[PDB]
């Protein structure tokens, strides 16, 4: 739920009906196919919160 | 509130309860078939008193 957003430099996921940014991750979002195919899709990290305990 | 149309047509196929990639996936298709759809409209009262 949510919609992505851009101040001009950074990349966030807001809900739809008031402006509060979240950092994107695999929780705020949901894979579908790969990016050949959607129309305007832009380059970005994902953040994945299982990968500092990975990291340790 | 701007808006682009075809993240738009995302938010109304998430109303009818159909996930927002599956507008994504298929969307030349979609726009096909509404672009059809209006052209019947034209030819159906261009013709049917
Ligand atoms: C876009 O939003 C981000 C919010 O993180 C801004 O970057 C932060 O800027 C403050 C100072 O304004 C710093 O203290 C933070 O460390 C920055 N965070 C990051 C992740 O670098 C960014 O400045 C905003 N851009 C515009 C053009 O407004
Ligand atoms: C958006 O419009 C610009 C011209 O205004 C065009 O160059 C660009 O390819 C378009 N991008 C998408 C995602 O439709
Ligand atoms: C996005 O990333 C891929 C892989 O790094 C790259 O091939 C592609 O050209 C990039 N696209 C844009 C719009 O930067």
């Amino acid at each position: 739920e949510g919609v992505f957003v851009s101040n001009g430099t950074h990349w966030f996921v807001t809900q739809r009906n008031f402006y509060e940014p979240q950092i994107i991750t695999t929780d705020n979002t949901f894979v579908s196919g790969n990016c050949d195919v959607v129309i305007g899709i832009v380059n970005n990290t994902v953040y994945d919160p299982l990968q500092p305990e990975l990291d340790s | 509130l701007q808006i682009p149309f075809a993240m738009q047509m995302a938010y109304r196929f998430n109303g009818i309860g159909v996930t927002q990639n599956v507008l994504y996936e298929n969307q030349k298709l979609i726009a096909n078939q509404f672009n059809s759809a209006i052209g019947k409209i034209q030819d159906s009262l261009s013709s049917t008193a």
